[PDB]
DNA sequence: TTAGAGAATTGGAGAGTGTGTTTTTTTTTTTTTTTTT
DNA sequence: CACACACTCTCCAATTCTCTAA
């Protein structure tokens, strides 16, 4: 069985998220984790129970979706493009395109200006962005030490200037992904805590961010607004790729092996590039060391680069706006025409080509 | 369980308002200022559908060692509806309103037109305190819950009552600071009393003998009072005449050119409705006007404090202001640094610079400064530009 | 048909722009530049999703500052009156989980806040420079990004909070101290200070004309505008409709109208800003949407982002 | 097309002459038409009754 | 045509079989989040 | 376990039906 509930960004405010009984069969089980937005076609249907004709005093039946499959709303799904049960399947005529595009002289170099197409400048933030997002090699020697594959960033500086809106087009466009803001991120919203049953009322673990982006990212915004009670949560995660809980008599190690990157502004929200690094940010050197490409992001004025970047972000309100051979078929030729404008590679294409390198 | 003649007895009177305010709490010895303003809020001004409302707000501050609580239980006694509670008495939720195992309500609400008695206000603990603003500006609560999204109407006339924090009230000092209570909450009051005497014989030789007097043998509408409140209640409703405006205008624009926010003009349009519900007139005139203005100079005469600013005291921060840019730049000059550690910078400012200003203030003066952006504090440490 | 032809009667008047700002707010006498800040606020910029994923705000923010005395709150008391999907709120009442969202149990779940029950609607915050600066900084994802994202115990989760923002403030010191810039006047830092769209500043001057004008007006207000609430609140949903289309001659127009702002704010050897960033860009757009959803025009004409430009200078330019 | 079924028709009575209270319910109206002013606390899920 | 003897069907005594019932539920520790400290 | 209730099974006699002679 499964218990599934109405999405929170559905789900009108103040009024309570409904939710139905999911049963899962022979080869579904297991295909969905807690906490994931997933989509079910099933058969809707009813039997009769005492209970509810019991405490109700109607004649009413309860209702159970048998499931006949599951999809893991992942994408931008506002979305008419990306059919099937996984939008980060392949099939062999792409692959196939995979290979023709990876032997492009320069593909590094087009890959990196598709990292969020619509953002100008920044391709020290693009170039840290894909690294991240494509990930490294993790290590194991002779079964006795290992070492961290994912790369971590963070993204210093400035108000104004794409550090969360790059974070969300990751969110868009990595396999598994988790967002997380500031004094909206607890310790063990973090990590994992333990809960406490109310019927058996023994104590069991639930996973926490950088268990729900395991083998994926986690995007911290607003890192420096954190408290340091909290951010200190991610100090094991960022190297040993664990989360070690010994609490109420459960003690274990879960697996967390997340890239990180993380926006914050410097003290005073400003950059101020007179001082040190260690006297511009309120973090300190055990955090700092842990995150292993840093991007400064200054927001100087100058009389060319802002037309350069003013024109780009005018050309991008005009084409995004929502009033700019079947039309199933006919919509996406203008959103290829629109696409295909501002990036050298198509974005599902690109979504399915990190996810295969990865694996 | 356990007549309109009578009215017309006391509406027709020459002394009538005199003899409504020594008849609502006829125990209590003079104060008779207190008494006439609190006589106008059992009354209440006017009311309106289609904003301001006809409630009405008074704070007693003074010395503990006086009978001003024992005012605050006389208008309990008297009043329609009303709560009588203090400023400790509960958590703020108690007060408002919750909701649990549905909801839970406090003092501040089921008593629309009802007089809401508060005591030891100035103890009233700051999440308390900014319980009020919603109710006293606006005569509503707003909440969100367990699937509940809901308003609810709190209509209360506040009676409120304070006491100096710790010794005796100095009156060379300012209201605002000898209470330790917000100007925007302050503000927000109709009308506030210092209910303060001095020991002083000549006063006293008559209290004495006034309260034993109570203890010798075996004008006053000692019910009547109560019925006749609640009668001009239920009947009366002033309207502003032409010739009340005029003066209502040029009183506001004389105590302006003395110095009086448009709080004063709400307050005096509707102590000057109450005044006319008073005498049961159904008409607002010149001569009720008149008397809500001397009862608010009596309230305030007796630069509004906001902020807990006072004038010789801002020009204090920008001389302080002023203090940091040369005591910085001296040390820029002669140091090899731009830059002291603020043990240094009271070893400075606070040893002979200036009368002794403390670390609170230099806090302030070089946050707002930040602000302005001409020096950096980094962790303890303090910077040049 | 008898709610059309008032519609019809409407924008075909000559002036119908300079009625719907003398509509605004009519219990409170002048302040004329804040009433047509509000109208454009309840009109609000086109929402606008990239071919990349990436979301653009629609929604104006509009911070009023002045004298702790000086009418400011009757501008919050009117809008959550007239506007739908509108909450009032203040800053000592405030906490971090109050305004976004706060983890409720006894099994977690999501508590909605203020920010959230004002979805595509206003949010009406008062005392906004008495908030502590620790529950502040809680709406700088859903000031801009317009989503309230949370991990906490067993509830991760993100919320939508496609809200407008109105925020009533203070100085510090409650005299605005006219020898500051606004940027001085108020414990705001440049995250915030740049995220808010337009400031107006709002003072009682004590002039003896403008004192007479204004206590002629509410001594009239007990019981002595062009348009109804009920034919402005009419007019404003058929506005909100119109979805404006920037012109070639605008878009080429507006590029160098963000180069005239953004060449003054510049200070230092390094030539930083501090209030000019590409959120005022973004500004403009959605102002110069605004401005021509009053007039029902679905195209955006450069003299329409000359009204947005100088409602942008009307913030900055005080010395 | 399938045989389509018998439509059930609700009856819906409204404008009343006179509103009741949640205190002014007494068993003597007992199968009689009311109208009826409350605030909702709670609401269930959308259930099937089995009606026939 | 009445009235009385013999045949058929129904009522219910009573014997037989089968099922459910005690019943509690605060207290005390451990945790994780909000806010009022 | 054992003792009440819920429910079915079976037999026996009580009443009414039907036919005959007084
Ligand atoms: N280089 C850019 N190119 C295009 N659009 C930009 C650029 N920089 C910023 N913007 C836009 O302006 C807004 C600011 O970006 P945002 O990601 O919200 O700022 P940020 O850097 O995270 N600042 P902050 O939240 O204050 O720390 C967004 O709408 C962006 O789309
Ligand atoms: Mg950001």
């Amino acid at each position: 069985r499964v218990t599934l509930q109405e999405a929170p960004g559905t789900v009108p405010p103040g009024r309570l998220p409904r939710h139905r009984e999911v049963i899962l069969l022979a080869d579904l089980v297991d295909v969905s984790k807690p906490g994931e937005e997933v989509e079910v076609t099933g058969i809707y249907k009813n039997n009769y129970d005492g209970n509810l004709n019991a405490k109700n005093g109607f004649p009413v039946f309860a209702t159970i979706i048998e499931a006949n499959s599951i999809k893991r709303r992942e994408g931008n799904t506002a979305n008419e493009g990306e059919e099937g049960l996984d939008v980060f399947s392949w099939t062999e005529e792409e692959e196939r395109e995979f290979r023709k595009i990876s032997r492009d002289r320069g593909i590094i170099d087009k890959i990196i200006s598709s990292m969020a197409p619509s953002i100008y400048g920044h391709r020290d933030i693009k170039t840290a962005v894909a690294c991240s997002l494509f990930g490294g090699v993790p290590k194991n020697v002779n079964g006795k030490h290992s070492i961290r594959g994912d790369i971590n960033v963070l993204l210093l500086g400035d108000p104004g200037t794409a550090k969360s809106q790059i974070l969300k087009y990751v969110e868009k466009t990595a396999h598994r992904a988790v967002f997380a803001t500031g004094q909206g991120a607890s310790a063990v919203g973090l990590t994992a805590s333990v809960r406490k049953d109310p019927i058996t009322k023994e104590w069991t673990l639930e996973g926490g961010a950088l268990v729900l982006a395991d083998k994926g990212v986690c995007l911290i915004d607003e890192f420096d607004k954190m408290n340091d009670q909290d951010r200190t949560s991610i100090h094991e995660a960022m190297e040993q790729q664990s989360i070690s809980i010994s609490k109420a008599g459960i003690v274990t190690t879960l697996q967390a092996r997340c890239s990180i990157i993380a926006a914050a502004n410097p003290n005073g929200g400003r950059y101020n590039s007179t001082l040190p690094l260690a006297q511009n940010v309120s973090l300190t050197e055990p955090i700092l060391s842990r995150f292993d490409i840093l991007c400064v992001v200054r927001d100087l004025v100058d009389e060319e680069a802002d037309e350069r970047l003013a024109t780009f972000v005018v050309d991008s309100h005009v084409r995004s706006h929502p009033e700019n051979l079947n039309a199933r078929q006919r919509r996406l030729q203008r959103q290829r025409k629109k696409e295909e404008e501002i990036s050298p590679i198509p974005q599902e294409l690109l979504m399915k080509y990190i996810h295969y390198a990865r694996t | 369980k356990v007549d309109l003649a009578k009215i017309r007895e006391v509406a027709a009177r020459e002394d009538l308002y005199s003899l409504l305010a020594r008849s609502i709490a006829p125990s209590i010895y003079e104060l008779e200022d207190v008494k006439k303003g609190i006589l106008l809020q059992l009354f209440g001004g006017t009311n309106k559908t289609f904003r301001y409302r006809g409630d009405i707000n008074i704070l007693l501050c003074g010395d503990p060692s006086t009978s001003k609580s024992q005012i605050l239980q006389y208008v309990h006694k008297i009043t329609p509806r009303g709560v009588y509670t203090s400023g400790k008495g509960s958590s703020a939720v108690g007060l408002t309103a919750y909701i649990t195992r549905v909801l839970e309500s406090g003092a501040l609400v089921l008593s629309d037109g009802g007089v809401c008695c508060i005591d030891e206000f100035d103890k009233m603990s700051d999440s308390t305190r900014s319980v009020l603003h919603e109710v006293m500006e606006q005569q509503t609560i707003s909440i969100a819950k367990a699937g509940i999204i809901t308003t609810l109407n709190a209509r209360s006339s506040i009676l409120a009552s304070a006491n100096p924090i710790g010794s005796r009230y100095n009156p060379n000092l300012p209201v605002t600071e000898n209470i330790d209570l917000p100007p925007p909450l302050l503000s927000r009051f109709d009308l506030v009393y210092l209910v303060l005497d001095k020991v002083d014989e000549k006063n006293d030789r008559e209290l004495a003998k006034h309260l034993t007097n109570l203890y010798l043998e075996d004008v006053l509408p000692v019910e009547f009072l109560t019925m006749y409140i609640s009668y001009a209640k239920e009947h009366i409703h002033p309207i502003i005449t032409e010739a009340a405006k005029t003066e209502l205008v040029r009183a506001y624009v004389g105590m302006r050119k003395m110095t009086a926010t448009t709080r004063q003009l709400e307050s005096m349009i509707r102590l000057a409705e109450a005044h006319a519900k008073m005498k049961l007139k159904n008409v607002v005139e010149l001569e009720d006007v008149q008397e809500a203005v001397r009862l608010i100079r009596s309230a305030i005469k007796d630069k509004i404090d906001m902020n807990l600013v006072q004038t010789g005291k801002s020009v204090i921060q920008r001389k302080l202001q002023e203090d940091l840019s040369r005591e910085i730049m001296n040390v820029l000059k002669d140091q090899a640094s731009d830059s002291m550690s603020f043990n240094e910078l009271i070893k400075q400012i606070n040893e002979h610079s200036q009368d002794r200003v403390e670390s609170s203030d230099i806090q302030e003066a070089l946050s707002r400064l930040q602000q302005e952006d001409k020096v950096i504090v980094l962790g303890g440490v303090r910077r040049s530009v | 048909s008898d709610e059309i032809n008032e519609l019809k009667e409407m924008v075909k008047d000559e002036h119908i722009y300079d009625k719907l700002v003398r509509s605004i707010a009519p219990a409170v006498f002048g302040h004329e530049a804040v009433k047509k800040g509000i109208l454009l606020q309840m009109l609000g910029g086109v929402h606008k999703s990239t071919v990349e994923g990436i979301k653009l705000r629609g929604d104006i923010n509009i911070c009023v500052v002045g004298d702790p005395s000086t009418s400011k709150s009757q501008f919050l008391k009117y809008v959550v009156g007239f506007a739908p999907r509108s909450v009032y709120t203040s800053g000592k009442a405030s906490s971090a989980a109050g305004l976004t969202a706060a983890v409720v149990r006894d099994d977690y779940t999501i508590e909605a806040g203020a920010l959230m029950l004002a979805d595509n609607g206003i949010c009406c915050i008062d005392e906004f420079d008495k908030m502590d600066i620790s529950d502040q900084v809680a709406i700088h994802e859903a000031m801009e990004q317009q989503t309230i994202s949370i991990a906490k115990a067993g509830i991760h989760a993100t919320l939508n909070a496609r809200t407008s923002i109105l925020a009533a403030a203070n100085p510090v010191g409650g005299r605005y101290n006219r020898k500051l810039s606004l940027r001085g006047n108020l414990n705001m830092t440049a995250p915030i200070m740049s995220r808010f769209d337009l400031f107006f500043v709002i003072l009682d001057d004590c002039n003896e004309k403008i004192d007479t004008e204004l206590a002629s007006h509410i001594v009239d207000l007990h019981m002595k505008p062009p348009f109804s609430a009920e034919q402005l609140r009419r007019y404003i949903k058929y506005a909100r409709t119109f979805k404006p289309i920037l012109t070639k001659e605008a878009r080429s127009y507006l590029v160098e109208k963000y180069k005239e702002l953004r060449k003054d704010d510049a200070q230092g050897f390094s030539r930083s800003s501090y209030r000019i960033t590409v959120r005022q860009l973004e500004s403009m757009i959605r102002l110069s949407e605004a401005i021509a959803r009053a007039n029902c025009v679905d195209e955006i004409t450069p003299s329409f982002i000359a009204e947005a430009y100088d409602l942008l200078r009307q913030s900055i330019i005080r010395v | 097309s399938p045989e389509q079924t018998e439509r059930v028709f609700q009856i819906s009575f409204f404008n009343l002459p006179t509103v009741h209270r949640i205190r002014d319910i007494r068993s003597e109206k007992i199968g009689s038409l009311l109208s009826i002013s409350g605030t909702v606390t709670r609401t269930s899920e959308v259930r099937p009754e089995l009606y026939k």
